[PDB]
RNA sequence: AUACAGUGAAACUGCGAAGCUCAUUAAAUCAGUUAUCGUUUAUUUGAUAGUUACAUGGUAUAACUGUGGUAAUUCUAGAGCUAAUACAUGCAAUCUCGACCCUUUGGAAGAGAUGUAUUUAUUAGGAUGAUUCAUAAUAACUUUUCGAAUCGCAUGGCCUUGUGCUGGCGAUGGUUCAUUCAAAUUUCUGCCCUAUCAACUUUCGAUGGUAGGAUAGUGGCCUACCAUGGUUUCAACGGGUAACGGAGAGGGAGCCUGAGAAACGG
């Protein structure tokens, strides 16, 4: 039923066009992909070519970068806390590119500690403190740079910086 | 704008 | 605001029209009962 | 009590089921695979199913499924999958308006209502917000969708046009609720209170506050459900607690606490089965069923994998979960009430069945 | 009605009609995968026990197993392709033209055309580990002078016929790999000639 | 599509537009269809040795015919500009050229001469694992080429090993053959690069005579010096 | 072994504890279907603690699992993590599966990664823990002489097995100080007199 | 800059908090080419367009055009008009056409409505937008 | 031919299956041309992967043997076999800095270094007019891809006589790039009368921005918020036409394969 034509919008001068044809598949479209907190549900969708697609509707797992000090470590996902787009997705906590969650601060905390040997030599070991205060509340807001309808990923990255004070004040 | 094709009329001849 | 249908429109709409006809029946109690009833919902 | 699984995964809560289906073929060699039994061919959607619901006349069900966006019908007396159809968007919410599965209605996730008939896709009709949830009054035939702001729009199936919206003094919907005997709708809002709505006129007979003593947490009314016999009231909250009211009076007769602090997808009133004193409520976890009168726990449905919907078949002992596994899952209670007819020789298989406690 | 009684160890297996309706009453309300016990069938039968495996009604649909009904319906089966078919259920009723039985172990008495009787496999191993299976060989033994051979006579004629055994070590396929290795060695060299050609010539323009 | 009628096949074949019903189409290939001459049209119309497709056949089967060092068995191969094709059987060597009418010329050459070929630099770009190769005009990737190898050169390329021995820049007052146009087949020295970024480069060109003319740079072939080409030309 | 697993009453068996100590061992094997028989017959001694924690054992063992299970299992603060009191029970066993899963060689993508995900749960792990399997794999190395003579090489002991093992020891040691760094367990007998040792044994199989 | 929903940023380009080497944020630019001076403005600007010929991922290839600015109101964008004399046969004579087109417009630059605006083609921007202003006049 | 070896039904694999009949449509069909730095691409062509093994399992069955049901089909259930390029599993090297400057090509102590594919983050940045392009590196991720358990012909060179070591020409497979065959969008131009057709659009997106969903990819194509825009008397929009001068396979709805079809297949 979803169809990428142009055919069936409205002209630039605009007169109402007419229907030329039947809806060809090579401008098919393909539903939303609603990936959501749980236990892993990953489908394979089969696309044009020997190509092929991944569809996570369920994902619970992501591999989040630090950044700052260059690591990349795999967390569990809390739950989505923003999304730019709607507000609709944070409230059924959809998963998507580009959507604020809180993920997991104990596997970066441990490697902080064996990196450095400092709760949370010393110059290096200081961060942000707005950062700090997330690991003492034990929580990690981080942003998904992956698409997991179509990798089938949930990947991201830390906020932090400027990113994370205009988040804080979105939140 | 100059198409730049070549064209099979020009070549063949037309002396008939 | 009303391009997508973000606004309501009360225009007819014929393919819904007489989708389903009313029962007659109504409400198994009486409607002097109903409305007793209510006027006394939650004291 | 007696609790058997006829249908659904029979593995461990972590491992997962495609799994399963991998390690099919190496136990096909096992006993267990030729014994164990399916009640309706093709139970299954692809990867989770959001809800279930079964046909009025008894002899047809129907779901959804969430990839591809699919809605199946099963025919109970062929035990078969009748038809497979998808749909453009996910499905949030639905009620069958036919006695069978010829007329359905449709809340899809992309605020587009769309109707369903026996050939196929009738209509799509979009609605100006979000909604939540779906309830259609059989008297006046006037289809009400619950919606993220506080009006609740009125479309009047009869005369094919958007009607007035019944405006809510709080903003969110999440489930509405219609009584069969008196017509009184009870909207769940957001904030704790629910807002009794008159259906021949357009006010608020009364706004009921739900209190918690125990938690001072804010809590959100997730379900409402009326009883057939006009008066009693079910309300459920997110953090998991369920209350009964007698309409007539303000305050909640019993109070229920599930335990696990998830909110209540669905409440289920077992009139019909016998022994009306009983009351179905669902978590995300745990279907509990127990007495509307002394609050004593008779039966717990634990699944393996989480429910998104749990239905009752009327007359019989049998319950449809909507879960986020492959199988949905399928489960009688002997003790409750009868097998179906068309489950007419699933009590000769009782011994075999797993019957987990 | 009909039993087709099989006894898979000879591999045998014949019919028995059996007119009297207590037998069939006595199978009546069992379920395909359950056991019954000969001497209720007969005497002849006594010390018998049958696995039920499925059978046909009069009207010729088969019987087939994850449905418990006694009466007919039709199901979305497989030969991708789905079709709709009438099938019977595994409950066994006396709608059932044939019953298929297995014995699970015998009784006192020797049937006369299944415990009696044999019939030899049709076909010997063809891997060669298979063969190894088939007659113990140790690793050293070669399975070559192991072949099951099968003696064809037409007319006058007479000659012994043995299988293609497959999977085995020839010197052929140890040709084959250490081809393969020294093409794979011969690249590697090959491109390293040309990286120092390369880097001879960058040295040269540098 | 897959079927070609002899009144639309290539105008530059020669073919008589009568003969039957249908042309061959060159199969898939080192050239462009509109820009190949498949072994049957230049064996048969312009070689005379085979009588039918059929003859072609045998004799493409019997491996005499050899495109740039290797044998070819495929009827519908696309031969094109600067092919060597080889007949041991007749001792014979070929080049393909282009006449000043724009026809593919059966140009004969000495066994030197055919155990070389020359390709217009398509492209200089660095694959897997930092190696940087040449993409020519006839679709050869050639690896480890020399740096000052660029865009719009021509590589000397060997046919028995396929690797450079030499390279032509692209500059003015370099000999240069026309390889599409109305000027399609004219031979003449480089004048000057008219560059238009985001467009297509013109390139003045001056032939013995004097006579000047502009054709595109996707037409330009550097064939050598001027009064020294690296061919024997037709 | 199977047989073992399926006796019905093993703790009373002839020789109970010292085959359970075998059978430790054996859980520590690095090809995984002796683990498999190895805990099924561990499994048959009866265990309260063990019979709770039976599924993600198993799981453990499972090669296409065993990703997933660490990161759910062996998290600590995690909803499926070993409770405080069945700690002490529990981890023996972990240590050798684990042990085994190192002790798979990385000829493949898929097993190198298997190592990355095995040393990468030690900081999971409370410190004498860790030690725990820091000194796993130095009993194999036998290192008590060297220390108790003054520093002197034995002849026999100087094979191509004995510097496999020690091989082994310093890249699981190497692993383990690069995911632990700072927080790495320091202890003298459990890795630094094998460490020591093995040096002591390439400077003498080197020059002899 | 930042006065949407979501967080405006340039794909790809990191500025490392910790290191904090400059005040500046790091500022990804490029040349269009074509002989177009890239202005100052953009170099040292702090906007976010990802349709900026300058800044962002569009590539100016194909025809370029010049135009007189029409209209200015919508954001980052404008239409402009072109005009020409089209030849008639039948009466050997001229009559005057004009046509509108919508064009993207990168913050670094000021248009108003009357100026001149050499405009370059590129990748489909919108429904109807295919080009790029590249010069102000 | 004492493993078979010629030919070879059946079956399992591999490849390819992509004229008619109705309607009608004004540069929205079509023709020319531009771009894809915005994309997929079977096949052809050139390059391209050193990271139990004298060869593993049925975790397997067809054809085939035999027992039967049915009025009955390209309808069928039970029992017993047997294989792969079908299905799964899977295995003592090289390159640098190079003291000793020992010998001055040279050896050489010691130090070191060493796949590919997907996703995210980060650093450096030969090609084009132009790139976040190409490539390389670091930290991880993956229902982590691939990196010959295949076949035909021939039986050479060596010796350490063991059938010991080392091997010639092809076929079928496989990662990535380019090429070729195509496909899909896209820039500009292109002879009817027209105002007795002057407003059209936002009429469930109309013009644009931000973010998201999906495509093979650009893009209101669709979705959430925001601005009220866009064409037009230089003819928008609408109407007529010697604009034969695009649709379906009993009728609508939906799904499946493959490089390419919403398939004249199911």
């Amino acid at each position: 039923g979803i169809s990428r034509d142009s055919r069936h919008k409205r002209s630039a001068t605009g007169a109402k066009r007419a229907q030329f044809r039947k809806k060809r598949k090579f401008e098919l479209g393909r539903q939303p992909a609603n990936t959501k907190i749980g236990a892993k549900r990953i489908h394979s969708v089969r696309t044009r070519g020997g190509n092929k697609k991944y569809r996570a509707l369920r994902i619970e797992t992501g591999n989040f970068s630090w950044a700052s000090e260059g690591i990349s470590k795999k967390t569990r996902i809390a739950g989505v806390v923003y999304h730019p787009s709607n507000n609709e997705l944070v409230r059924t906590n959809t998963l998507t590119k580009a959507a604020i969650v809180q993920i997991d601060a104990t596997p970066f905390r441990q490697w902080f500690e064996a990196h450095y040997g400092q709760t949370l030599r010393a110059a290096s070991a200081k961060i942000e403190s707005s950062v700090e205060s997330q690991f003492s509340a034990g929580r990690l807001y981080a942003c998904i740079s992956s698409r997991p309808g179509q990798s089938g990923r949930c990947d991201g990255y830390i906020l932090e910086g400027e990113e994370l004070a205009f988040y804080l004040r979105r939140l | 704008h100059f198409e730049d094709r070549f064209d099979a009329r020009e070549h063949k001849d037309r002396s008939n | 605001k009303a391009s997508k249908g973000r606004k309501l429109n009360y225009s007819v709409q014929d393919p819904i029209a007489n989708y389903e006809a009313p029962i007659t029946s109504g409400y198994k109690w009486s409607d002097d009962q109903i409305d007793e009833f209510f006027a006394g919902l939650l004291g | 009590v007696s609790v058997y699984q006829v249908s659904g995964t029979n593995v461990s809560r972590s491992l997962p089921d495609w799994i399963a289906k991998k390690r099919k073929r190496q136990l096909k060699n096992d006993l267990e695979y030729q014994n164990r039994v399916e009640l309706i061919q093709d139970f299954e959607f692809s990867e989770a199913s959001n809800k279930i619901k079964v046909s009025r006349d008894g002899q047809y069900c129907m779901a959804t499924g969430t990839y591809k966006p699919q809605i199946h019908v099963y025919d109970f007396a062929n035990l078969s999958l009748k038809f497979d159809r998808h749909t453009d968007a996910e499905n949030v919410d639905f009620t069958i308006l036919s006695d069978d599965w010829t007329k359905s209605v449709h809340l899809q996730n992309d605020r587009s209502i769309q109707f369903q008939n026996k050939g196929g896709l009738h209509y799509t009709t979009r609605i100006p917000k979000f909604g939540r949830s779906l309830v259609y009054n059989k008297v006046n035939c006037d289809l009400y969708v619950g919606a993220s702001g506080n009006e609740l729009y009125r479309l009047n199936l009869e005369k094919g046009r958007f009607l007035n919206p019944f405006k809510l003094d709080t903003e969110g919907v999440n489930h509405v609720s219609i009584n069969e005997v008196n017509g009184l709708l009870a909207a769940g809002t957001e904030t704790n209170v629910v807002e009794f709505w008159d259906p021949r006129s357009r006010s608020r007979v009364s706004k009921l506050y739900l209190e918690n003593n125990i938690d001072n947490r804010p809590f959100q009314v997730t379900t409402t459900s009326f009883r057939n016999d006009g008066l009693t009231f079910a309300c459920g909250t997110s953090n998991g607690y369920s209350y009964i009211y007698d309409l007539r009076t303000s305050e909640p007769s019993i109070i229920k606490d599930q335990g696990y602090g998830f909110d209540i997808k669905k409440i289920i009133w077992l009139d019909n089965v016998g022994t009306e004193n009983k009351i179905v409520t669902c978590d995300k976890r745990i279907a509990k069923i127990w007495d509307r009168l002394d609050g004593k726990a008779y039966a717990s449905m634990e699944p393996s994998v989480d429910i998104n919907d749990i239905e009752h078949v009327p007359g019989t002992g049998m319950f449809f979960t909507a879960n986020e596994s492959i199988p949905m899952h399928t489960y009688y209670i002997p003790s409750l009430g009868p097998s179906p007819r068309w489950c007419s020789f699933l009590d000769s298989i009782t011994e075999e069945l797993e019957e987990k406690p | 009605m009909k039993l087709n009684i099989s006894y898979p160890v000879n591999g045998s297996q014949k019919t028995f009609e059996i007119d009297d309706e207590h037998r069939i009453r006595v199978f009546f309300d069992k379920r395909i995968g359950q056991e019954v016990d000969g001497e209720a069938v007969g005497d002849e039968f006594k010390g018998y026990v049958f696995k039920i495996s499925g059978g046909n009604d009069k009207q010729g649909f088969p019987m087939k197993q994850g449905v418990l009904l006694p009466t007919r319906i039709k199901l979305l089966l497989t030969k991708g392709e789905r079709k709709r078919k009438s099938v019977r259920g595994a409950i066994v009723g006396p709608d059932l033209a044939v019953l298929a039985l297995v014995i699970v172990k015998k009784g006192e008495q020797e049937l006369e055309g299944l415990t009696d009787t044999t019939v030899p496999k049709r076909l010997g191993p063809k891997r060669a580990n298979n063969i190894r299976k088939f007659f113990g060989l140790s690793k050293e033994d070669d399975v070559r002078d192991f072949v099951i051979r099968r003696e064809v006579t037409k007319g006058e004629k007479t000659y012994t016929k043995a299988p293609k055994i497959q999977r085995l070590v020839t010197p052929q396929r140890l040709q084959r790999k250490r081809h393969q290795r020294a093409l794979k060695v011969r690249n590697a060299q090959a491109q390293r000639e040309a990286a120092a050609e390369y880097a001879q010539l960058l040295a040269k323009r540098l | 599509k897959k079927h070609l009628k002899r009144l639309a096949a290539p105008h530059h074949w020669l073919l008589d537009k009568l003969s039957g019903c249908y042309a061959p189409r060159p199969s898939a290939g080192p050239h462009k269809l509109r820009e190949s001459l498949p072994l049957i049209v230049f064996l048969r119309n312009r070689l005379k040795y085979a009588l039918n497709g059929r003859e072609v056949k045998a004799i493409l089967m019997q491996r005499h015919v050899k495109v740039d060092g290797k044998v070819r068995t495929d009827t519908t191969y696309p031969a094109g500009f600067m092919d060597v094709i080889t007949l041991d059987a007749t001792n014979e060597n070929f080049r393909l050229v282009y006449d000043v009418k724009g026809r593919f010329a059966v140009h004969r050459i000495t066994d030197e001469e055919a155990s070389y070929k020359l390709g217009k630099v398509k492209k200089v770009q660095l694959g897997k694992k930092g190696v940087p190769y040449v993409v020519t005009h006839d679709g050869r990737t050639i690896r480890y080429p020399d740096p000052n190898i660029k865009v719009n050169d021509t590589v000397k390329i060997d046919l028995a090993s396929g690797k450079i021995t030499d390279f032509i820049k692209f500059d003015a007052g370099k000999l240069v053959y026309v390889t599409g146009g109305r000027n399609l087949g004219r031979i003449g020295t480089i004048v000057h690069k008219e560059r238009h970024d985001g467009g297509f480069d013109l390139v003045h060109i001056k032939d013995s005579l004097d006579n000047t003319f502009v054709t595109r740079l996707n037409n330009v072939f550097v064939i050598g010096e001027q009064g020294k080409p690296y061919i024997s030309l037709p | 072994l199977k047989t073992l697993s399926k006796f019905k009453n093993i703790k009373n068996v002839y020789s109970a504890t010292e085959l359970h100590d075998h059978l430790m061992v054996l859980l520590g094997s690095r090809n995984t279907d002796v683990q498999k028989l190895a805990l099924d017959a561990l499994l048959a001694y009866k265990n309260p603690t063990l019979n709770k924690y039976r599924d993600n054992l198993k799981n453990l063992l499972d090669d296409t699992l065993f990703k997933d299970e660490i990161t759910t299992f062996l998290t600590e603060n995690g909803s499926q993590s070993i409770k405080a009191e069945d700690e002490k029970v529990v981890m023996p066993y972990v240590l050798r599966i684990f042990f085994g899963r190192a002790q798979v060689p990385p000829t493949s993508g898929q097993k190198r990664s298997r190592k990355i995900a095995v040393i990468s749960v030690l900081p999971n792990f409370k410190k004498p823990y860790i030690n725990d399997f820091l000194s796993l794999a130095s009993e194999r190395l036998d290192y008590n002489y060297f220390f108790g003579n003054s520093h002197q090489i034995n002849s026999s002991k100087a094979t191509l097995k004995t510097i496999r093992r020690m091989t082994g020891f310093v890249n699981i040691v190497n692993s383990t100080l690069s995911v632990l760094r700072t927080n790495f367990p320091l202890h003298t007998n459990s890795v630094l007199q094998p460490l020591i040792y093995s040096i002591a044994m390439a400077y003498y199989v080197l020059d002899t | 800059v930042q006065s949407e929903r979501a967080f405006q940023k340039q794909p790809h380009i990191f500025n490392n908090p910790k290191v904090k080497t400059s005040k500046r944020t790091k500022r990804w630019y490029k040349n269009a080419g074509l002989g177009f001076k890239t202005p100052k403005t953009a170099i040292e600007g702090s906007y976010i367009d990802k349709k900026c010929p300058f800044t962002g991922l569009v590539s100016i290839r194909g025809k370029i055009l010049t135009g007189t600015v029409v209209s200015t109101k919508m954001h980052r964008t404008i239409v402009i008009r072109r005009a020409y004399l089209h030849y008639i046969p039948k009466y050997n004579r001229y009559e005057k056409r004009h046509k509108n087109v919508p064009v993207h417009v990168s913050p670094a630059f000021r248009v108003q409505v009357g100026d001149i605006v050499t405009v370059g083609q590129c990748r489909p921007i919108s429904k109807t937008v295919r080009f790029n202003v590249v010069k102000v006049s």
